[PDB]
């Protein structure tokens, strides 16, 4: 309420001179006196300039203990203005960026965190310093501690911190969580990001980071359709689509995973949408795979392995392979998965037609011995996938639901009604033709 | 022409937008009270093959009487959130109206609308506005209030034990009610809502601070232990003033000092009897 | 809330009418204008000046007070033993002053129906305000200004409540700076502090049992 | 009135137990509750007098 | 223009009013039950070009007089009484004129103003902002002045009432006024209700009493249940004001209805100096004016008393027929107003 600008501006040069000369104590004491006077006067700017002056002087003294103590005392100075504390903290943050000594860095960062715990006026800085400390504990080969220190920060809440830093902080959290080999926390952390944010002005590197972290997440237990969705989003990214190799690999992954997916309405609609992709021509064998999985006709595993066996698993120099079916353990798992999907599509296709099919003939056509085909059918039925009754005593597999008389008569009625409508339509076409040819 | 069962003016809770927003989990403790209020408006609704095997006639309504601020209108609010039956809410100060024959008309209209919808709850908050024992039947106004009260009794006694219309009313002074309400057949349960004891104080603190940031430093056992007769509404002002101070100092965490100041703010201790007694 | 006249059958407003005040309020208004000069009161020569300066001076020469940058006083209360010259001074002021006078009596604002005394007071202040600057003379102010207390006996609460309303009217929200108040009481030891407060009833004036010179003057 | 209340309380407790019969244990608990509330009312009246 | 007004009047003469009544239910696509304000209920039709989706069970509607055909919908009625409660004029007091209250004004703004701009803080800490605060303290301290400052400076709507002007003779009319006032506030969010002298209707509910006492207690039960009842109040704030907090219903002081109990006591020495400075500013003065002397001769005074010190100081200055206020006139004023204080009964009441 009472100006002190002239006093502080005059004094400060002398204080810096005396400090650099070696009069640190006297200059610090006089600065504390001016700070108390100003703060009782409630001068935010003068207090901030004085506080920054003190923090700067002390650092060019190798007085780590003196610097940290002075930071503490300044923070707890009574009636201390929040803006002054924030400026002092941003200075300390720059400095923590500068300093290099491992113990000095760690101690200064801890002091900055303690003075920076729980305060809006300094809230960005806390997240930044926590990110720095998580980095430091991470490249020291300690991952759990990095994960905890990072997860302790609730980025979303901060209303001042800009969006891009929020997303980058979340993404660091997710990468660390995947590293620590825990996933449930990752699912929890994923929903917190907004997928719509990755459309606004520039979110290109962050977008690819998010989608790669998911694809690594969903491969853990198997969510092939979700992974196809994410690869598709990556393919839609302009940067990937601009270069040939990037978008071609995007489509390779998307088609292979839609293939690997469990059959259902969503996967059917997705495969139908992907199939009508003019760019798909570039990948000949892969579009062959797509059609084969959309055409309704039995397919033999033998033919698929003989033709596309090498183009998928062992890769091609002209057409790059993908980690989808590499030699890793997950490669064998997904190869089993593709076997499973061909078998299930075969079962469904004969499950549209084929009211009855002897167990031996189904097993022969599916390329399995009797027992394994029977087990596969039993599991499918128990899971509600398809409907069928195995008459193990006679070796028959009936695909027909019961026909209650109510349904039988209802079908009869639908048939009559369609007959009536076709009679009406044929009469309309007759009237039209007679009009076109009879007036003459 | 004969119209649908009720034109009515006592609109019934839309149970769509006007449904309150207090879950059973917002409350803490009052397990016994929850039981009785639910056990008295649901247990007769279920079964009934066991409520005339032991000859005890089923309850008609519930009186909820307790000190001023221990959760009387909270529980009604929750049982209005969760319950599936129709809900009609009134305040006894609303029946009393200017013209003669209008108070009785409103009472009859309310109970008739309830009877129309088999599952229904009628809540009459602050029944003290009507059922006051003492009367001065010499001024008319008191005569009309007595008329409303008698109409309530006559409507309550007009049931067949086979209609699922229940009534619950809350009062801050049960003793001031007339006995005609307490007689069996009418209101058959009284549910005390006493000031919290230690265990309830702990539960309500935990449940009300559960939404806080509440750094781990704070040890609520200290606040609950204090031998201070505090009502549940206060236990929410301590937890609110704590965060208030937090925001005053521009934080988003609550320290032990903040809570201490809150408790010293909300519980001002009575004028210490000069210590030359004792 | 205005007062308009409407057609008997088309219900179309047709004219604006003067505001309605309870007849009881309207009867409080002065019509006769008593005639008692400032010579007829002797022995109260300081008190008369105090009251004249407080009530009449602002109304005529407001320029002086505006120049000094001071709000004039709010209210005047006259207290003295019975027969010490209270109502006579006010009657004289009404005789010489020209602004609208309103008479009253403490017991005139107590009505049986709850909420009627307050309505009386509110409408009286309203009429005083509307009819140019004016003074209100509440004689026997001790009837309604009694101290409040915690007792189980009812009835007094209604008088206390119209007293609260009068308190608020004098100095409260929506400041009133056109009406001035007078009062007279034999007992000032029973009037509420919120009514003797230094903002509602500012100038309080004592009326002593007349001294020898005063007795000769009166005779 | 206390001995009239103990009966209804005990019956209602037995009902919560989901039975057709009241039990001696149930009666004991009901009478404990009713007498506890009676003594609570008496001491509340005493405190009000205080 | 005269002929335009004449023809406007002549056209206006041929036109009829519409009975205003409330729709209670929509029987069929062209059948509505309407309760005309007088009381008679009708079954009536509806004009063909009218959004029948806006006639919910409760909309106010203007019925033609002959056929009683619904013809227009209207927003909820605003009683003239509430129109006056909502169009007061607290002068233009600013927070400057309030001297000697700093902590109290901060608490008040925290309660009513902060949640109306900066709710995000309350969401971050995780609390619902408090609703209303009682201003209790010895007479002449600044309660009403604070409320007028809050009304004029702040930007939300205001409602001002004296609890002694709610009450009405006919049974069940004061309660209806309170209920309709709070409905109005519930409509025009945000809004602040300032109940002045809530002791006029907030009084302990006795077991034994008379008919009028019981009627006022019914009004008070209505208020209590409007504050914190079945319907959460949300975004309307309250402030009361009493010199007798003690004589109030314990259910009204409960810390869910009146969250903060701010004490506004008599000024202290520094505060006295502030108020004296605030009031003595616009005077035209000569010579030195050592406010320490008056602060020393004005023990026990209140804001009004120091304002009166200034007024009396000018009165004395005119009495001498000068054109200024000198120090000696201040000393005379202070000593005088010290003499008049012997009549007021000095004591304070607390909420216990
Ligand atoms: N067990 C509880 N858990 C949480 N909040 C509670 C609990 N008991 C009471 N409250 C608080 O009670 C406040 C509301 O009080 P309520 O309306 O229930 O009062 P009441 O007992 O009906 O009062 P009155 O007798 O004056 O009508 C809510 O703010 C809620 O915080
Ligand atoms: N100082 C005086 N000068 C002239 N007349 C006086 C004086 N004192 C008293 N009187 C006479 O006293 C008579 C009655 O006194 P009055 O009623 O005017 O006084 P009051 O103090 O207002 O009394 P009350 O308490 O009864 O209202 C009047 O006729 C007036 O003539
Ligand atoms: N702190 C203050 N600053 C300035 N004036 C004050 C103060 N306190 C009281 N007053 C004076 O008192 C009057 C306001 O009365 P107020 O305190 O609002 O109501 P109450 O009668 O309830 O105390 C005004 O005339 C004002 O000048
Ligand atoms: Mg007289």
């Amino acid at each position: 309420e009472v100006d002190y600008s002239a006093t502080v501006d005059q004094r400060l040069p002398e204080c810096a001179k005396l400090a650099k000369e070696g009069r640190l104590q006297e200059v610090i004491e006089t600065l504390l006196s001016l700070e108390k006077q100003t703060r009782t006067a409630s001068d935010m700017v003068s207090t901030s300039r004085i506080l920054v002056a003190v923090v700067k002087m002390c650092y060019e003294a190798k007085e780590w203990d003196l610097l940290n103590e002075n930071i503490m005392l300044l923070s707890k100075r009574r009636s201390q203005l929040k803006q002054a504390v924030a400026k002092m903290v941003q200075q300390c943050c720059t400095y923590v960026e500068e300093i290099t000594d491992l113990p000095i860095k760690l101690r200064l960062i801890d002091t900055l965190r303690m003075v920076t715990e729980g305060k809006i006026y300094v809230e960005i800085e806390r997240a930044r310093l926590t990110k720095t400390l998580a980095t430091i504990k991470e490249q020291n080969g300690d991952v759990k501690e990095a994960a905890s220190i990072l997860q302790e920060l609730q980025v979303e809440t901060y209303g001042s911190m800009e969006k891009k830093e929020r997303v980058e902080f979340i993404l660091e959290q997710m990468r660390l969580c995947l590293a620590v080999k825990d996933y449930i926390r990752t699912q929890i952390i994923s929903k917190k990001i907004n997928t719509k944010f990755f459309q606004e002005e520039n979110t290109e590197k962050l977008k690819l980071k998010y989608y790669n972290l998911m694809i690594q997440l969903d491969q853990h237990e198997g969510s092939y359709l979700s992974i196809c969705k994410h690869y598709r989003a990556i393919y839609d990214t302009p940067c990937i689509q601009a270069e040939s190799e990037k978008w071609q690999q995007a489509l390779k992954s998307v088609v292979l995973y839609v293939i690997l997916a469990p059959f259902d309405n969503e996967q059917s609609d997705l495969v139908h949408r992907i199939s009508g992709d003019k760019k798909l021509e570039e990948i000949p064998k892969y579009k062959d795979l797509l059609k084969l999985f959309t055409t309704m006709e039995l397919m033999r595993w033998s033919t698929l392995v003989e033709d596309y066996g090498m183009e998928l698993r062992k890769g091609s120099l002209e057409s790059p392979a993908t980690d989808v079916f590499g030699s890793t353990e997950e490669g064998e798992k997904r190869w089993k998965d593709l076997k499973n999907r061909v078998v299930e599509h075969n079962i469904r296709i004969m499950a549209k037609y084929y009211t009855r099919i002897t167990m031996k003939r189904m097993a022969q056509l599916l390329d399995l011995s009797v027992d394994e085909s029977e087990a596969f059918l039993s599991n499918l039925v128990v899971n509600k996938t398809i409907f069928a009754k195995v008459d193990r005593l006679a070796g028959i597999i009936n695909f027909q639901r019961p026909k209650d008389p109510n349904n039988l008569l209802n079908d009869w009625s639908q048939k009559l009604n369609s007959l009536m409508s076709l009679v009406n339509k044929t009469t309309h076409l007759i009237a039209k033709e007679e009009m076109i040819h009879n007036l003459q | 022409d004969v119209l649908p069962p009720e034109a009515d003016s006592s609109i019934m809770m839309l149970t769509s937008d006007q449904k309150p927003d207090v879950m059973y989990a917002d409350i803490g403790g009052m397990d016994i009270q929850k039981q009785e209020v639910r056990e008295a408006v649901e247990l007769p609704l279920t079964h009934f093959e066991l409520y005339k095997q032991i000859g005890i006639d089923p309850p008609r309504g519930v009186l909820m009487y307790g000190p001023p601020g221990c959760g009387k209108t909270m529980l009604a609010k929750a049982v209005a959130h969760h319950t599936t039956a129709a809900f009609i809410r009134v305040v006894g100060s609303e029946f009393v109206q200017k013209y003669l024959g209008e108070g009785p008309r409103m009472v009859r209209d309310v109970f008739r609308l309830a009877k129309e919808n088999a599952p229904a709850i009628i809540f009459i908050d602050e029944i003290d506005a009507i059922a006051t024992k003492r009367f001065d039947a010499q001024t008319g106004a008191d005569r009309e209030v007595q008329r409303i009260l008698l109409e309530l009794l006559n409507q309550m006694d007009g049931f067949d034990q086979n209609v699922n219309v229940k009534v619950i009313m809350a009062t801050n002074r049960a003793d001031t009610l007339d006995p005609a309400l307490l007689r069996p057949g009418r209101l058959d349960r009284k549910i005390e809502f006493p000031l919290p004891d230690r265990r309830q104080k702990r539960l309500i603190f935990s449940t009300i601070t559960s939404k806080m940031n509440l750094s781990e430093e704070v040890d609520l056992e200290d606040y609950v232990a204090r031998p201070d007769k505090i009502s549940g509404a206060d236990i929410n002002s301590i937890c609110q003033e704590s965060g208030m101070l937090a925001v005053r100092e521009n934080r988003y965490i609550v320290l032990a000092k903040d809570f201490e100041k809150a408790y010293k703010t909300v519980i001002k201790k009575d004028e210490q009897e000069h210590e030359f007694y004792k | 809330g205005d007062l308009v006249g409407v057609n008997k059958d088309s219900y179309l407003i047709l004219e604006t009418l003067p505001t309605e005040y309870d007849s009881r309020v309207k009867a409080m208004e002065v019509d006769e204008r008593p005639t008692e000069q400032y010579s007829d009161i002797g022995g109260l020569d300081k008190q008369i000046q105090e009251l004249v300066e407080a009530i009449v001076l602002p109304m005529n020469h407001k320029e002086k007070f505006e120049n000094l940058g001071i709000q004039p006083p709010k209210g005047v209360l006259m207290y003295g033993p019975p027969g010490t010259g209270k109502t006579l001074l006010a009657r004289a002021c009404a005789a010489q002053t020209k602004a609208t006078f309103l008479k009253l009596a403490g017991p005139q604002l107590v009505q049986m129906f709850i909420g009627d005394g307050a309505k009386l007071v509110r409408d009286a202040f309203a009429l005083a305000k509307e009819k140019a600057p004016s003074i209100i003379f509440i004689d026997e102010l001790d009837a309604i200004g009694t101290k409040r207390f915690d007792s189980e006996k009812a009835g007094d609460r209604e008088v206390q409540r119209t007293m609260l309303e009068l308190l608020n009217q004098l100095d409260g929200f929506q400041p009133n700076t056109q009406v001035k108040v007078i009062a007279a009481t034999n007992r000032v030891d029973i009037l509420d502090p919120a009514l003797l407060r230094s903002g509602r009833l500012d100038r309080k004036i004592e009326f002593p049992m007349p001294n020898e010179e005063a007795r000769a003057r009166i005779m | 009135a206390e001995v009239k209340g103990v009966c209804t309380e005990a019956g209602m407790y037995a009902l919560r137990e989901r039975r057709v019969h009241v039990t001696q244990e149930d009666f004991e608990m009901a009478v404990a509750k009713v007498m506890q509330k009676d003594s609570e009312k008496n001491m509340s009246i005493k405190k009000l007098w205080k | 223009k005269q002929y335009e007004k004449s023809e406007n009047d002549l056209k206006a003469l041929q036109s009829v009013g519409q009975i205003v009544g409330e729709v209670l239910k929509q029987l069929t696509e062209e059948k509505f039950i309407v309760k005309a304000t007088n009381g008679p209920r009708y079954v009536v039709g509806c004009r063909r070009q009218l959004d029948k989706s806006k006639l919910k069970p409760g909309t106010r509607v203007a019925l033609d007089m002959t056929t009683l055909t619904i013809m227009r919908y209207l927003p909820r009625e605003v009683d003239p009484l509430v129109y006056n409660m909502s169009h007061e004029d607290p002068g233009n007091v600013s927070y400057s004129e309030i001297g000697g209250l700093s902590e109290q004004i901060r608490e008040l703004r925290e309660v009513i103003e902060l949640p109306l701009t900066n709710p995000e803080l309350f969401q971050r800490v995780g609390i619902i902002p408090p609703k209303g605060c009682l201003l209790y303290g010895p007479p002449g301290t600044g309660k009403t002045l604070l409320a007028r400052a809050v009304a004029s400076q702040l930007d939300c709507n205001f409602l001002k009432v004296v609890s002694s002007s709610i009450v009405d003779k006919y049974i069940g009319e004061s309660a209806r006024l309170i209920r309709e006032m709070f409905n109005y506030a519930r409509d025009h969010q945000p809004c602040i209700i300032f109940m002045d002298e809530i002791d006029a209707i907030g009084g302990r509910r006795f077991s034994e009493g008379t008919s009028a006492d019981r009627e006022i207690q019914r009004t008070l039960m209505e208020l209590l249940n409007q504050m914190d009842g079945f319907d959460t109040l949300h975004r309307v704030k309250m402030i009361m004001a009493t010199n007798r907090p003690d004589t109030l219903d314990p259910a009204l002081l409960r810390p869910g209805r009146l969250d903060r109990k701010i004490h506004i006591d008599l000024p202290n020495e520094q505060a006295r100096l502030d108020i004296l400075k605030i009031h003595a500013g616009p005077i035209t003065k000569h010579g030195e004016i050592d406010y320490e002397a008056i602060v020393k001769l004005s023990d026990g005074f209140n804001g009004a008393d120091l304002r009166n010190v200034c007024t009396e100081a000018g009165m004395f200055a005119i009495r001498a027929d000068h054109d200024f206020v000198v120090q000696e006139d201040f000393m005379k004023a202070v000593r005088k107003v010290a003499d008049s204080k012997k009549l007021e009964s000095k004591l304070d009441y607390k909420p216990v």
